[PDB]
């Protein structure tokens, strides 16, 4: 009987300075799945379809959005929707978190997100 | 770099209809404790415990306890490991596997009927599953690759076409392994 092991490794990208678009915020490696791109869904509290939202911690509620993409460019669902369906590579798949920008226009400081990665095996 | 992980002892559960329950192991493969939050989703079932602390490297058991009788039903068991310009992101893996509710009235197993998928192209590559089982395709190619999906029992499923007409597929057997390759001309 095969176990369903799911693993995720997150690697930080370059420091961000005030923002440039298409900035590589960080890289994700999803592993262990037996599985297509629409079987993976990255969700967060903002729940903005196609984007993860990062919010400042200073009480000022500054925010910027990011997209999650891999490689031909592909994408898992983010908050229930694809941005840019394929079979994921064997063993593991790299996804890149890339800055879009801020619809509200950003103080320097610390920004956060809590992201759930849902993998529907098979 | 930061690593996350949630392991479920099986990649699918075959739940005999009306059975008292089944047990399944879950392991926190991360080096920090998490809360393990378990939920069952539609495509009536109790998961005990639905939330509990699982320390670093520790494994515990979940109990899953309970529909048409002429065919399988599909549910999803999701097991999530929750942590109980500078960018700080935290992740939580939500590991979901198929909960296949299987009536005892049913003769055989999916592998007995994997060959019986019939195919046609309209609009979309359409599969037809006349068996009372979910045909959980794990590999599918047409005209030499299609993102697969299960075919529901006594039903059809339409895949987007990606003039060659071969279709080759493998289902995933009850044990989580890839079954034999079947091939038909469409």
């Amino acid at each position: 009987v095969e176990p369903a092991r799911i693993t995720l490794t997150y690697k930080e990208g370059a420091p961000i300075t005030i923002i440039d678009t298409e900035l590589l915020v960080g890289t994700l490696t999803l592993g262990g799945y037996k599985t297509t791109s629409t079987s993976v869904n990255f969700t967060d509290a903002a729940g903005d379809p196609m984007y993860l939202t990062f919010t400042s911690q200073d009480g000022n509620n500054h925010q910027f959005t990011t997209k999650v993409i891999g490689k031909f460019d592909i994408s898992p669902k983010v908050n229930g929707e694809n941005l840019v369906d394929v079979v994921l590579a064997t063993g593991s798949q790299d996804f890149f978190v890339r800055s879009i920008g801020s619809k509200g226009g950003l103080a320097a400081g610390k920004y956060t997100d809590a992201v759930t990665v849902t993998v529907s095996n098979q | 770099s930061k690593e996350y992980g949630v392991t479920i002892g099986e990649s699918r559960i075959i739940y005999p209809l009306d059975a008292a329950g089944v047990m399944v192991s879950v392991k926190n493969t991360q080096d920090a404790p998490v809360l393990i939050q378990s939920r069952i989703y539609d495509e009536p079932f109790v998961v005990t415990p639905p939330l509990f602390r699982l320390d670093a490297k520790q494994q515990n058991s979940l109990r899953i306890a309970q529909f048409p009788r002429d065919k399988e039903s599909l549910k999803w068991l999701c097991v999530k490991g929750i942590p109980p310009v500078g960018v700080f992101v935290q992740f939580a893996i939500n590991n979901c596997i198929k909960l296949l509710v299987r009536p005892n009235e049913l003769k055989g197993t999916p592998i007995q009927f994997a060959e019986n998928l019939s195919w046609k192209v309209d609009g979309k590559l359409i599969a037809e599953n006349p068996s009372p089982f979910y045909m959980n395709i794990g590999e599918l190619t047409f005209g030499g690759s299609i993102p697969s999906h299960y075919i529901p029992p006594k039903s059809t499923w339409a895949f987007d076409l990606p003039g060659a007409r071969n279709v080759s597929w493998r289902i995933i057997n009850d044990q989580g392994g890839l079954d034999r390759l079947y091939s038909k001309n469409v």
